[PDB]
C-alpha cells in the first residue's frame, strides 16, 4: 500500500482514483470577486430524504467542500478539516491563506500513502473560498496532491466538464453568467436523452458569507 | 453499435434455451438412453447363442447396426444440444478483469463438464489427445464397427483364412461393440445426470456473473 | 482487509454485507408526525424465550435502532450508540440532531474498513426517533455510508420491501394506516404459503417517547 | 482469523464451533420457580480424581455456568465471568439482570472474532441463575451469539438432547421432575447400548442459593 | 523513424478493421454456416435413405463434394478474417513489463480464443498437437473425404472385395462426412459467437491497454 | 421446477443404491474374481507342461475363451456397478463455490479412484492415455487374445512357417493370456478393496458435502 | 582476451543489424508476402474451374510448383532474418542474476516470440512437438505437395485405379497446397507484423537490459 | 452394516500378511533372482563362444526358452505378493481430510514405490506409459523373445535372406535377452531392497496413519 | 522495503529513484558570489493557476529547495526542512552550515529505507543558499545521499542538463551570465520543436536576501 512498482509508481493510491472516478460530478469556478460549486446529484429513489447528506459541505462560513469517491471516507475527511479549521482560528484569531487548510487535509491523506496498515482515502476534494489573498479554488486526491484553479471538476464526469471549460472558460464573469456556465458545462458530461436533475449550488463573493442557492433558485438555470 | 450487437446474440439464445435442452435431458433423451441400452443387451445375448461359419462372414447383421445407427444419432443430439448451453454461457463470459471472478468461475466450471460431455464422453472429436478416448465407443461407432468388421470378412471369403481364432473374431466383434454400446449408454447417462444437476444448481451466475451496484461512492 | 481492488473496490467490505443480507428483515418508515420500526424474525424453537428477544433496541427513550447481519458485532455497536448518546446528552444537556450520533456509530464502522489487524462490523443498522428537526430515519452500512429515509428496510427481506414500498409508500399516513402498511410490505417478502408470525413494532410521536407495541397489540394487525 | 469469506462467513469462528461439538453434552432448563442444569461427566480411568475438575460451575452462589469446548478456553472465560459478576456487585450492590453478565461474557468473545492477533475461544456455554426478573437460562457461542432459553443443551450430544426436548418439555414442572426429564434426554443423545454413569446436577429456586448434588443423590435419577 | 514505422502498422490496421470483421461475423457468417448445416443436413437424409452398390463406388456424389467445398470456402474466409482481428491486437501489445498489465492480460486472453477458433475450431493446421483435434472435421474435409472414400472405393472396384460390411463402410462414409459438417458447423457457430462478445466486450483495452499519466510526480 | 429436477434426480439414485453395490462387492464380486482366478491359474498349468504341433494351430481352446469369457462379463458388471456410485456422488455435487469446499473434495476424491477402476483397472476405454494401459488385461481382452493367436495362426497354416520360435509362440499366447488373467483379477481386487473402504469412510460427505445453517447472522 | 572476444561478439551483430532486419521486414517482406498470396490465390481459382482427367497425373504443373518455390524462398529468408535478430539479444543476455531481471525478462520475450516465428510459423523444425504443427504449411512445402501428389499420380497412372473420388484427389492436392500458401501467408504477416511491433517498442531493453550505477555506495 | 464390512476387509489383509511377504522377499526372493542371473549369465557365457548357421535357425534354443521362464515365474510371485501389501495399505487409508495427513502421506509414499516396482520394474503393463520402460526386459519377456526370433527365422529359412548381419542378429537376439535377464534381476533386486527398508521404517504409519484423540475438549 | 538482494541493493530505494526521474527539470548553479535555481514546470493548462504551487520553495530568507518525484512527499519534507531551520535557529541563533539541514532532511529520508511499516520517499532535492561558509548547492535522494555541487540537475531532464553543463559550466559567472545559461542547459533538455514555456527563477548573492524573480524578469532570458 505503501510500495514502489519497479516504475516507481503506489498502484494503491493509483486504485484509491479508480474510487474517486466513480463518484458524481462536481465543479468550482472563479468569477468576479468571488467562487462557486456545483455538484451534480444522482438522487436516486423516491424514499430517500432528498433535503439532506449534501454534497456541498461548508467547512466554516468562507469556505465550502465538495468530494468524490467513497462517502464515508469522504464524511471523515470533511470533519478532519473542520476541526482542522477551527484550530487554526484558536491559534491566530482568523485563518489568513485557505492554502494552508487544504496543506492539512492532504498531509493527512499523504500520510495514508506512505505509512503500513493503513490504506488510502478513496477520495477528491474541492475547497473553495475566500482568504486574505482572495477567492480560491483548489482540489485535492488519494495522494495528498493539491492544484490551485480558475475552474476544476471532480467525478465521473471530470474529463468532459473540464474539456468544457477549457474551451468555453473566461475570467471574471458575472456570478449569473458563471453559473450559467457551470451548469452547460455539467450538461456536456451527461449522456445524451439522459437529463439533468436539481444540482446543489453555492457561491460566495469578496466581504460575505457562503450562500447555498435553494432549490427555487436553481430552477431558474435548468 | 456495440451493446445492440451484444444484445442480439444475448436475445437469441437466453437461459430458457438451455432450460429447454435440461428439461429434454432429464426426461427424454434418458429414456431414449435406456432403449438403446436395452437392444444392445438383447443384440448381445443372440451373438452369445451362436456358432459362426463364413455364411456370417458374408452378411453384416442388420440388427448390430441398428442399434449402432441408434446410438450414433443419440449422440449427434446431445451433442447439438450441449453446444446450446455452451453458447448461451459464452456469450456472456463478462469483461476479462482480475477482479469479480466468483460468478466467472461457475462459468468455466460447467462449461469444461459440457466439453468433457462433448469431447470425452461422445468421442465427437476427429482425434483424441493423449488423456485417450475414454469412453467404450465415440459418435463414429458405426464406422468403426464396419471397418473392423470389413477386415475379418476380408480375410475369411479371399478360399479366406483357414485360422479358427479369426472366426471366432468375427463373432466377437460383433459382441464387444453390443458391449461397448451397453457399456457407453451407462457411461453417458451418468454424465447427463452429471451435467442437470451442475446447470440447474448454477444457472444463476452462469447468466448473471456479477452483480455490479455498490453504495460506496458517490 | 483495507486494501483498494485495481477498480478501486474494497471486496472485505462487500462480504461484510454479503453477511448482512443473511438476517432478518426491518423496516422503519415516518409518517404524520412520526416514525415506527418493525422487524421480523426466525424464532425456530418453542424451547426459545420470547420477551428477551433483541430486535428492535432503544437507544434511548427518543431514538431506536433494528439491526441486520452478526448479531454479536450488531450488539457492540448498539452499546456503542447508546453510550454515544449518554456523552452527547452529558455535554450539551441533550441531543438537538439525532443525525451526529449517526454519523459517530457509521465513522465507528468506517474505521474498520480503514485500519489493518481487524474486520469490519458485519452489520446494517435503521435509526428512528425524534431530534429537534422532527422525525428521523436513517441506515448505515458496513462501510460506514448512511442515508435518511422516508422508509427503508435491511436484511434478506430488504429488496422486496423496498419494491413494494415504493410502490405503495405515501407520506403523512396516520399511525395505524403506517403500521398496516409496513404489515403488508413485510408479508410481501415472505416464501409462498409462508405465514408472517407477529413481529416487533415500536413507533413515536412528536412529544412522546417510544412505544413498544405489546404482543397482543401486534396481533391485531395479523 | 477476522476475515470474511465472499459468502460473509467467518471460518475461523465456524471451526472454533466444531471444538466445541467435541465437548460433553449438557443442557439447562426452567421449571417450576427455578432452573437446572446437568452436565454429562464422560470420564475414563479410575486413576483421575472424579468431583475435581467440574464441568458446572458457580459464578457466584447465584449464578452456574456449564462449558463445552476447549478446556483451558472455557476456565478462562469462566474465572472472567466471576470477575465480572463481583465488579457489578461492588458497583452497584448486587446483580439485578444475569443478562448483562452474559453479555460482558459474550463481548469478551466476539472482541477475539473482530481483532487480528488473537483466535476466538473454542468454546460454548449456559448460564442459569435467578436475577431479580426470575430464573434465568442463556447460552452463548464462540461468535459471543447469545440466547435466552427455556430448555437447551451444548456439546457433542446437543442435537439429539433438543430434538428430544422439543418433544418431551412442559413448562412448569416440580423440580424432581424436571430432573428426571433431563436425565431422559441426556440418555437419548448416547449411542445404542452406552450407559450414562452419574452427571453433574445442580439446581436453584427462587428464594434459595444453589445446591449442587452430591454424588449419592444423582445414582436415585439413574 | 521507429515511431513512424509502429504508426504505419497501426495506421493500416485500427479498430475499425477489426470490427469490421465482427460486424460480418454477427450477421452474414453465422447465416451461411447455419446454411451449410442445412444443405449437411439435406445431403445427410438422402444417403440415410440409400441402398449402396458398385455403381455408388464409381462415382463419386456432386452433392456431399458441394456441402464440403462450402464448408471449406467459409472456414477459409473465417481463418482470413481472424487473422485481420489479431494483427489488429497483436500490433498494440504494449512495451514488455512487469506491471501495468491489466489491459495485456485482455489482449492475451483474446488472442488466445482467436487462435482456438483458427487452430482447433478450423482446424487450420498440418498437424494436430497431443490435445488432438476435438472438431468433428477441419479445414482439408474435401481431401480427408476423398481420401478416405478412394481407399474403399479401389478395395471395391478391385475383381473387387466381397466383404459386405465394406460396400456398407462406403455408404457410412457418405453419412459421417455430412454429419461431421453438421457438428463442425455447430461448433463452430458457439465459437465465433463467443469471440464476437469477448471483442465486444473488452474492445477498449484490446486497442489502448495502458491508460498512463499520473498527477503524483512532477 | 427445478428443484423437483434435481429432487427427482437424486431420490432415483440414492445412498441406497450405492451401498448395495457395495454389499455386492464386498462379498459375491470378490468370490467370483477369485473363481476367475483359480479357473486361470489350472488353465495355465495345463498349457506349461504340453508339447505344440500345428495341430494346436487348427483350433482356439474353449477352456480358455471361457475363461476370457468369463472375466469380461465380471468387468462389465463391475463397470456397471461403479457408474451407480459415480451418479450417487455426481448428483450431489454442490453449488459451485471458491469456499466450503472440503466434502466437495471428498466427493473427487472419491470419484477419481472410481474412475481408475473403471478407466485403468478396467482397460474400458477404447483409447488409454499418454500413461499408457498400467493392468495386464483389459475387458476386451477376449478381442485381444483372438486377434493375437490368429495372426500367429495364419502364419503357422499358410505354405506354412518352418520357424520353430513361432510355434513356441502360439504356447506363449495361451499362457499369456491366462497369466494376464490371473495379474489382472488381483490387481482388480485391490482395487475393489480399496473402494469399498473409501466408500464406507466418507460416504456422509458423499451424500451430504456442505452442512450450512449459522447462528451467528439473524 | 575475455572482454574483447564479448566485445567482437557484439560489435559484429549491433541494434543496427536487427533494426535493418525491421526496417526490410516492414516495407519488402510483406510486400513479398502479398505477392505470393496473390499468385496462390490466381492459381488457386484456376484448379476450381477444373476437371481433372489421367492427364493431369502425367504432367506436374509448374505454375503450383513455382508458387510453393516462390513462398520457401520467403521462408528461408526470414528464418535467417530471425537468426540475425535473435543473435543481437541472445548476445547481449547479461550474466545470470536472480535479480535486476527486468531487461532480461524482456529478452526473454522477445526471443520467445521470434522462436515461435521461426519454430511454428515457418515450420523450420524436422520434427514437430508435442502441439503438432499449427501452420498451414511450412518449410518443405514444395517437398510435401510432391510427395502427396506422386503417391496418387503413380496409383492412377499404370493397371491403374478406376477410382473416382482417387481423380479427385489428385485436384483437391493440387487446390489446397494453393490455399494453405494463401493461409500461411497472411499468418506470417500477423506474426511479422506482431515482430515488428515488439521489436520497435523494447530494443532499448533488448540492447541494454540492465543500465546499472547507484549514488549508494562509496 | 458399514464397520463389520471394513473390519472384515482389515482382519483378511493384516500387517502381518505384509510382514510375511517382506521377510520373504529378504531371504527366499533375493536367493531366487541372483539364481536366474546365474543361469542366465552362463546361457550368455555359451552364446558369446558360437558361430551361427543357418541350424540355429531351425530350433529355439530351450537352455534360453528356460532362464525366461524362470524370470516370469518369479516376476510373477513379486507382483502377486506385492498387491498383498498394497491391499494391506490401501484397505487403511483413513476418512478424507484436508488436515492429520503426515500418516496418509507415508501411505501414499510406500503405495507409490510399489506401483514402481510393478508397473515400472516388473513391466506389468500391457503398454507403457510415455515414460517408456526402464526396466530391460518385463513380465512378458519368453513373448517378447519368440517374436523377435520368429521374425528372423522367417527371413533366414525362407528361398530365405543372403544377409550376413541376419544372421550374426539371430545370435545378438540370443545373447541380448539373456544380457537384459542379467540387468532386469540386478535392477530388481535393488527394488526389492528399497521396498524391504520403505515398508520396515513406516509400516506403524502404514497400519495406523491417525492416533486421534486430543485431550483438549471436554 | 528495508531489504538487501543478494548483491546488496535496496530495490525499494532505486524504485523510488524511478519516480523522480518523472518530475519536471530543476538546476541550480553557483556564479561569483551566490548561487542560483531554476525550474521548469509542466503548465497542465490555463484553468490552473499560475501564481501558485510553486517548485521553487524558500526554507528560510538564505536558503532555498527545489524538488523532484511525489509532490506531495516532497511537500512533507519541504515542512520538515523549514521546521527543522527554525530548530536550529531557535537552538544557536542562526543557521551557521547549511549542510547541516540537509543532513537532517537526509537522516529522516535514510529512515525511511531501514525501519519496516513505510516506504521510501519518491523525492529528490537540490538545496541552495548562502551560510558562513559561503554558497551552497545540495542534492539529497530518496536514500538520503547527498552531494554539494557546483552545478547540478533533477527531474526527466536531468542527463540532459548535466551533459551540458559539464561541457558548458564555468565557474564565477556574473548573475546575468550564470542565468543565461542555465536557460540554455534547460532548452537542451527538451523535445526538439517543443517550446520553453518560462521557468521560475530564483538567485541568492553573499550578503542578501533571495531574490524570487517575476514573470517579466525572466522574459528577458525567454
Amino acid at each position: 500500500i505503501t510500495v514502489f512498482s519497479p516504475d516507481g509508481r503506489l498502484f494503491q493510491v493509483e486504485y484509491a482514483r479508480e474510487a474517486v472516478k466513480k463518484g458524481s460530478t462536481a465543479l468550482g469556478m472563479k468569477f468576479a470577486n468571488g467562487v462557486l460549486l456545483i455538484s451534480d446529484k444522482k438522487v436516486r429513489s423516491r424514499l430517500i430524504e432528498q433535503n439532506s447528506i449534501e454534497k456541498i459541505q461548508l467547512i466554516d462560513d468562507y469556505v465550502a467542500a465538495v468530494t468524490s469517491g467513497l462517502v464515508a471516507d469522504a464524511r471523515v475527511l470533511v470533519d478532519f478539516a473542520r476541526i482542522s479549521a477551527q484550530q487554526e482560528k484558536v491559534t491566530y484569531g482568523s485563518l489568513v491563506n485557505i492554502e494552508n487548510l487544504v496543506k492539512r487535509v492532504a498531509d493527512q491523506m499523504q500520510q495514508y500513502t506512505q505509512y503500513g496498515g493503513v490504506r488510502p482515502y478513496g477520495v477528491s476534494l474541492i475547497f473553495a473560498g475566500i482568504d486574505q489573498i482572495g477567492p480560491r479554488l483548489f482540489d485535492c486526491d488519494p495522494a495528498g496532491t493539491i492544484n490551485e484553479y480558475k475552474a476544476t471538476a471532480i467525478g465521473s464526469g471530470k474529463d468532459a466538464v473540464v474539456s468544457f471549460l477549457e474551451r468555453e472558460y473566461k475570467e471574471n464573469l458575472p456570478e449569473k453568467e458563471a453559473v450559467t456556465l457551470g451548469i452547460k458545462a455539467l450538461k456536456s458530461s451527461l449522456e445524451e436523452g439522459e437529463e439533468l436533475k436539481a444540482p446543489e449550488i453555492a457561491s460566495i463573493t469578496v466581504g460575505n458569507k457562503y450562500r447555498i442557492y435553494d432549490q427555487e433558485e436553481v430552477k431558474k438555470f435548468l | 453499435k456495440r451493446a445492440a450487437l451484444i444484445q442480439n446474440l444475448r436475445d437469441s439464445y437466453t437461459e430458457t434455451s438451455s432450460f429447454a435442452v435440461i428439461e429434454e435431458w432429464a426426461a427424454g433423451t434418458l429414456q431414449e438412453i435406456e432403449g438403446i441400452a436395452k437392444a444392445a443387451a438383447e443384440a448381445h445375448g443372440v451373438i452369445r447363442n451362436s456358432t459362426y461359419g463364413r455364411a456370417q462372414a458374408e452378411k453384416s447383421p442388420e440388427q448390430l447396426l441398428g442399434v449402432l445407427q441408434r446410438y450414433q444419432d443419440l449422440c449427434h443430439n446431445v451433442y447439438c444440444q450441449a453446444e446450446t448451453i455452451r453458447t448461451v454461457i459464452a456469450i456472456r463470459i463478462p469483461e476479462h478483469k482480475e477482479e469479480d471472478n466468483l460468478g466467472v468461475a461457475v462459468q468455466h466450471a460447467v462449461l469444461k463438464i459440457i466439453d468433457e460431455l462433448e469431447i470425452k464422453t461422445l468421442g465427437s472429436g476427429e482425434k483424441s489427445g493423449s488423456g485417450g478416448a475414454p469412453t467404450p465407443i465415440g459418435m463414429y461407432a458405426l464406422r468403426e464397427y464396419l471397418s473392423a468388421r470389413s477386415t475379418v470378412e476380408d480375410k475369411l471369403l479371399g478360399g479366406g483364412s483357414q485360422s479358427p481364432s479369426l472366426l471366432l473374431e468375427l463373432r466377437q466383434i460383433d459382441a464387444d461393440f453390443m458391449l461397448k454400446v451397453e457399456l457407453a449408454t451407462t457411461h453417458l447417462s451418468t454424465m447427463v445426470r452429471a451435467v442437470i444437476n451442475a446447470y440447474l444448481l448454477n444457472w444463476k451466475k452462469l447468466i448473471q456473473p456479477r452483480t455490479g451496484s455498490d453504495h460506496m461512492v458517490s
